[PDB]
């Protein structure tokens, strides 16, 4: 729902990469070269921040329980 | 559900030996030590220092089963020499060769953030 | 049926082998006399298969024939392939 | 019958990666450095969860999946914390763990970013890498008004046979005889492969000619830190625990030949 | 049509007179396959005589007596003087190779398509191989087996 | 539950007794997916495995007698051969002929019949294997393979 | 001495069925003081053999200069003088096959001796005088030596 | 060569004479027999009814056993001839054509707890009370449902304790 | 003579091995040796 | 969907069904596994008639 912490195959982390990934969309970058600003090489990472669908902000449209 | 906990395959069991040494039959001058809580990390490297030494005539290890976390070496050695003995130099070798690279990587990091 | 004629195989068969080893393990295991010599072992069944090699096993497999009659042999009176 | 004398040279250092060469060492050797790196470098992590309160999308468990993962400056004082197992305290201590406080409640009508910023630590020393003084922070949850998350960490030191979390290396680059000259690899069309980084070979030749009393040397590593060690750290860490590996083996060894 | 079959065979049984009986004691087989052996330990084999021809057959299967030199390279000395003098042995060997030939023909009646291929007990052939290499025979040279020795 | 069951089991219905089966005269278990394509990799005649490699597959040899066996290449350096190592894998002193699935048909009938330039025409004696490549035919669930010759 | 056969052999060809095996090749080669056939399997990947080389191939019984027998076992720490010191390819087999061209009355001409080192197959063929030592079932040596 | 016509020739090999043969799509196998110019010997046919009715149990026997193999065969597999031959024998051994169903094996003298256990179970139960039939107890379904020892592999004999033994 | 005669005992050994045994259900292993090969061969 | 820990299920003398007293069915129920007809003409096949009672007879429903 979330972006991971880690890279699932390498460790390396990709949590502080979404924001910076989508920032980097919307600069007209194309997803190849977004990735490869944000230093990720591998194509395990790649997979992870390319792959990525953000369902949590699917789930922050619902009210919460309390108020 | 039956999920062993992650740390034994690295910690020891009450009443477990770390090493255990039995005499070979088929052979003269063999020994099998079997070693709790290791893994091919320490196995490769025994085996392989053992394997530089003209006096051993067979060194091998196994992991018997991955869901377990032991390995079995085996080493046999000529009649003028003693499979524990063989074992023990290799291992006295490992350590220098692990101190000697410790010191030169530290040079050589030491050289590389100075120039 | 005439004992000094018994037409049925002088093997034990596999069945055979099979009851008479659980039969002589059972009564190991309610405490009947061993008939051989033990070393360390505490397993009716390893104990049952050591008397049979050594063909001391007290049972007398009494062999049915289809006719009705039947035919008494010895455990050591058979022989034991496996 | 005796010990390799392995040199070392160092081809490139940044705080993100090591990249090296060690020579004159058997392959055994440089295999057991390199899983040494993965799977028995120590370092602190969250391995802890009390969550007080929680009105995020995602369950307590998430949260705390997540927190594990964070990666915690542990350079110094790794080294000086014990293993919970050999602490004589309670459950904690100072000694061989590190509380973390997070206390973030969203109240503005923008979403919330629940980041390791607001990892608080009591010790300066362990602190979430990004959160260290560029690179974001690391998102640990994303919260809407109203929604609040309130939990309390112990990070504690171990390695990655034990989990990932505590696994130092963001990537193990590890190779050996760039040019196929031992032919440990077979390629049925040699021309087809691209060329190693490492190689030394004119573009004409595919690979090198084939070497029958070649063995393996001159392993090359790119040690990449996933933060909280320094690459270089990593490694010295790694030869000094396999050393110490050994150290415990060859005690251990002792005592199992004297006994007898 | 496993159940069925199942149900229909299920306490078919060997009894201890070899006879394969059914749950009425009804006889369905006098010897279990016909020849009272189990299913395990048969495996397949080439009858040799079924196939050649009778010119073959001869020169394969008829211990030639009269060739002193050939005997002379398959025997030792003493089995062929008492192969080529003993007129017993020649009438044994003789006997031998005619009841061979009458095994011919009823192998002939029994299989009317010349397929030799069969299932028996004991590979013959793998036995024979077991024993040449226990014992280290050498193919070369000549051989202390008197073949009345083989006949009886 | 008892031990007339447990004996009844292990006289009766123990897998190893349950090798060959009944219905065909022949195995119903044999070797199977990586270990027959890798035995048949291993049993090709180019296989050379160096003093290291055939020290760690002696380690996995439940019935070995400890005895290193002669490399099979003395010079220039030692090496042994996947033959040579299946040999000490093959047990007592069985002896097997088989064909390797690529065995040409018109190789039995001119020269190199002993010699199979393929390295086809299976060839075990003495419990060695004296020639030719391993696979479904020699280790699989048919009639005469070394796993039947074996039971 | 506990040599069963020595001669000078010639590489006429590399294999003639083409390359069957990457790192091992079929010699077909011919001496010229006894007029032996030889078909030889060698690893050339450390062995590298050319056509038209020519090399002493020599099949003994033993590697111990003096008359004294193997054990079949691997034995890296031996210091006896061995053979095999003079000479630079060596291989170790057994004899699986002795063919010959005799008949039911004749001795043989001709044999046919097959030798197995470890799979690399070899069939040493030619006069019986020359073929005297070999026996079926038996460990031999190959000690061959590439010349100019 | 399982249709050719083998014969022996006079030199003693077997020779696969090529020769002409009919199949038919219906069968009158025993008209087609009486005709001149057929072979009354080698002709055959597939319904083993007809078998049964023009040349008798053995040879339906035989010819049951032979399409049966057909049958096994057809793909290539192979079955050892004594499970087809204990399956012919069962199903020719009353000298009719038992079939391998309610109609061939629950009508033979089977006892009726082992007929309840296939098929038809209360009608063959209530036949047999209606009848006072007698279960013997011989089969092994009898045994198992009374939970007692089949007469069958361990069970088919008894052990007894050996007194002059013991000692 | 040796050969021929270890021949001979292992040929009559292995053969009263091959004997059936009483007791074998040999109507239940028939039926599933013809019901095991009908679940392969085709239905159509 | 399908995960082991949900498929997983072992029984020792446990509940056992009202009309006929054999085991339960269902891991749910904490049942036993059925020994079927299939099952008894394969240890008829085998020839293990102690092992056959103590599954149709003694493990069941003494
Ligand atoms: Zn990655
Ligand atoms: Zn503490």
């Amino acid at each position: 729902m979330i972006i991971p912490v880690r890279c699932f195959t390498c460790g390396k982390i990709v949590g502080n990469k979404w924001e910076a990934y989508l920032g980097l969309l919307q600069a007209e970058y194309t997803e190849g070269d977004a990735l490869d600003a944000l230093g990720l090489k591998r194509y395990c990472c790649r997979r992870m921040l390319l792959a990525h669908v953000d369902l949590i902000e699917k789930l922050l449209n619902y009210a919460p329980l309390e108020k | 559900m039956n999920a062993p906990p992650a740390f034994e395959s690295f910690l020891l069991f009450e009443g477990e030996k770390k090493i255990t040494i039995n005499k070979d039959t088929k052979v003269p001058n063999a020994c099998l030590f079997t070693i709790n809580k290791e893994d091919h990390t320490l196995g490769n490297i025994i085996k392989s220092q053992l394997l530089k030494d003209p006096q051993v005539l067979f060194a091998g290890y196994k992991v018997p089963h991955p869901l377990e976390h032991k390995i079995i070496i085996r080493v046999q050695t000529t009649p003028d020499y003693s499979p524990q003995e063989a074992f023990t130099n290799a291992i006295t070798d490992l350590i220098s060769e692990l101190s000697l690279l410790e010191e030169r990587f530290r040079v050589a990091i030491k050289d590389k953030q100075e120039g | 049926q005439a004992n000094q004629k018994r037409i049925t195989t002088p093997y034990m068969t596999k069945y055979e082998r099979a009851r008479v080893l659980g039969t002589r393990a059972l009564q190991i295991a309610m405490c009947a006399p061993v008939m051989v010599e033990l070393e360390g072992e505490t397993d009716p069944l390893l104990i049952a298969m050591k008397e049979l090699k050594a063909r001391k096993i007290p049972i007398i497999i009494r062999r049915y024939l289809p006719d009705g009659s039947y035919e008494d042999w010895g455990v050591d009176e058979l022989i034991i392939s496996d | 019958p005796y010990a390799n004398q392995p040199t070392v040279r160092i081809t490139e250092l940044t705080d993100e990666n090591v990249k090296f060469i060690i020579e004159n060492t058997d392959l055994a050797v440089a295999n057991s450095i390199r899983r040494v790196f993965i799977a028995e470098v120590p370092i602190i992590a969250i391995d802890w969860v009390q969550i007080d309160a929680n009105s995020s999308v995602l369950h307590d468990e998430f949260i705390a999946h997540r927190l594990g993962l964070i990666p915690l400056t542990s350079d110094d004082i790794v080294d000086k914390l014990q293993y919970s197992r050999d602490c004589t305290c309670e459950e904690f201590c100072p000694e061989c763990s590190v509380e973390f406080t997070l206390d973030v409640r969203c109240n503005e009508d923008q979403t919330r970013h629940v980041t390791s910023r607001d990892l608080i630590s009591n010790s300066p020393r362990v602190i979430p890498v990004t959160s260290r003084n560029e690179q974001d922070d690391i998102l640990i949850v994303k919260l809407r008004k109203g929604q609040e998350l309130r939990l309390r960490a112990y990070a504690k030191k171990g390695f990655g046979k034990e989990h990932a979390k505590w696994n130092p290396t963001a990537g193990v680059a590890f190779e050996y005889d760039p040019d196929n000259a031992l032919r440990h690899t077979v390629y049925p069309k040699p021309e087809e492969w691209p060329k190693s980084e490492y190689s030394e070979l004119d573009e004409d030749e595919s690979q090198a000619p084939y070497d029958p009393n070649g063995k393996p040397e001159r392993f090359y590593y790119n040690v990449e830190s996933c933060g909280s060690l320094r690459p270089e750290t990593i490694v010295l860490s790694a030869l000094s625990g396999l050393k110490k590996k050994l150290s415990d083996l060859q005690t251990q060894l002792s005592h199992e030949i004297q006994s007898d | 049509i496993q159940r069925r079959l199942i149900k229909s065979m299920e306490s078919v049984m060997v009894k201890y007179d070899a006879t394969v009986r059914n749950s009425i004691n009804q006889v369905v087989q006098l010897r279990y396959g016909e020849d009272g052996l189990a299913g395990e330990s048969v495996e397949f084999q080439n009858l040799a005589t079924l196939k050649p021809s009778n010119k073959a057959f001869e020169k394969k299967f008829r211990f030639d007596y009269t060739n002193e030199r050939a005997l002379r390279r398959t025997l030792q000395e003493d089995l062929v003087k008492d192969v080529l003098s003993n007129a017993h042995i020649q009438n044994e060997l003789e006997r031998e190779f005619e009841r061979m030939r009458e095994d011919r023909e009823v192998l002939r009646v029994i299989f009317p398509t010349g397929d030799s291929k069969v299932v028996l007990p004991c590979n013959l052939l793998r036995m024979i191989w077991n024993a040449q290499k226990i014992f280290h025979i050498n193919p070369r040279l000549p051989s202390d087996l008197h073949p009345i020795k083989v006949v009886e | 539950q008892s031990l007339e069951t447990r004996a009844e089991i292990q006289e009766l219905a123990m897998v190893p007794r349950m090798i060959v089966t009944p219905q065909s005269n022949r195995p119903v278990m044999g070797i199977v997916q990586d270990t027959l394509t890798a035995v048949r990799k291993f049993t090709k005649r180019d296989v050379f495995l160096e003093r290291g490699e055939v020290m760690n597959l002696l380690m996995f040899l439940s019935t070995w007698d400890g005895k290193v066996p002669q490399p099979a290449i003395l010079k220039p350096r030692p090496l042994w051969t996947g033959k040579q190592i299946f040999s000490l894998i093959i047990p007592g002193h069985i002896n097997c002929i088989r064909t390797h699935s690529t065995h040409p048909d018109d190789e039995d009938s001119g020269p190199y019949k002993h010699i199979s330039p393929g390295d086809t025409k299976v060839v075990v004696e003495n419990g060695e294997l004296i020639m030719g490549i391993l696979c479904k035919k020699s280790l699989g669930t048919s009639a005469g393979s070394l796993v039947h010759i074996s039971y | 001495a506990g040599i069963l056969f020595e001669d000078i052999f010639d590489v006429k060809d590399i294999d003639p069925e083409g390359k069957k095996f990457d790192r091992v090749s079929r010699l077909h080669c011919e001496s010229e003081s006894f007029k032996m056939d030889l078909i030889l399997d060698v690893n050339i990947q450390i062995y590298p053999v050319d056509l038209g080389d020519k090399f002493r191939l020599v099949i003994a019984s033993t590697l111990y200069e003096d008359g004294t027998l193997d054990d079949g076992e691997y034995n890296p720490t031996d210091d006896r003088p061995s053979r095999a010191d003079q000479f630079e390819y060596v291989m170790y087999g057994k004899v699986y096959r002795i063919e010959g061209d005799e008949t039911s009355t004749e001795a043989a001409t001709r044999l046919s001796a097959y030798v197995s080192y470890g799979g690399l197959l070899m069939r040493l063929q030619g006069d019986a005088n020359n073929l005297h030592g070999f026996e079926v079932d038996s460990r031999v040596y190959l000690l061959m030596k590439k010349l100019a | 060569d399982n249709k050719k016509k083998i014969i022996i020739t006079e030199d003693g090999e077997f020779k696969a004479l090529q020769e002409w043969i009919l199949e038919t799509d219906g069968v009158s196998l025993m008209r087609v027999l009486s005709e001149k110019d057929v072979d009354p010997v080698r002709t055959t046919s597939n319904d083993i009814v007809e078998i049964f009715t023009v040349l008798g149990i053995e040879a339906v026997r035989k010819a049951l056993e032979r399409e049966l193999y057909h049958v096994i065969s057809f793909d290539g597999s192979y079955v050892n001839y004594r499970h087809l031959a204990l399956l012919c024998d069962t199903m020719t051994c009353r000298g009719h054509l038992m079939a391998i169903t309610r109609h061939g094996v629950n009508r033979q003298d089977t006892g009726p707890l082992m007929k309840c256990s296939f098929e038809e179970t209360v009608d063959v139960l209530m036949e047999a009370a209606a009848h006072g039939e007698s279960d013997p107890m011989k089969g092994v379904s009898e045994n198992i449902m009374l939970g007692q020892l089949a007469p069958a592999g361990t069970g088919c004999f008894d052990l007894l304790l050996d007194a002059e033994k013991c000692k | 003579g040796e050969a021929f005669d270890w021949l001979l005992g292992e040929i009559e050994s292995k053969f009263n091995q091959a004997i059936a045994h009483p007791g074998e259900m040999v109507g239940a292993l028939a039926a599933q040796s013809l019901g095991e090969p009908a679940t392969q061969m085709t239905l159509n | 969907k399908h995960m082991v820990d949900d498929k997983i299920h072992s029984r020792a003398r446990g509940p056992i069904q009202i009309l006929n007293r054999q085991p339960m069915e269902g891991r749910s129920r904490d049942g036993g596994l059925r020994f079927g007809e299939m099952e008894r003409d394969c240890q008829i096949a085998h020839g293990a008639a102690q092992f056959l009672r103590e599954r149709l007879f003694e493990a069941s429903d003494p």
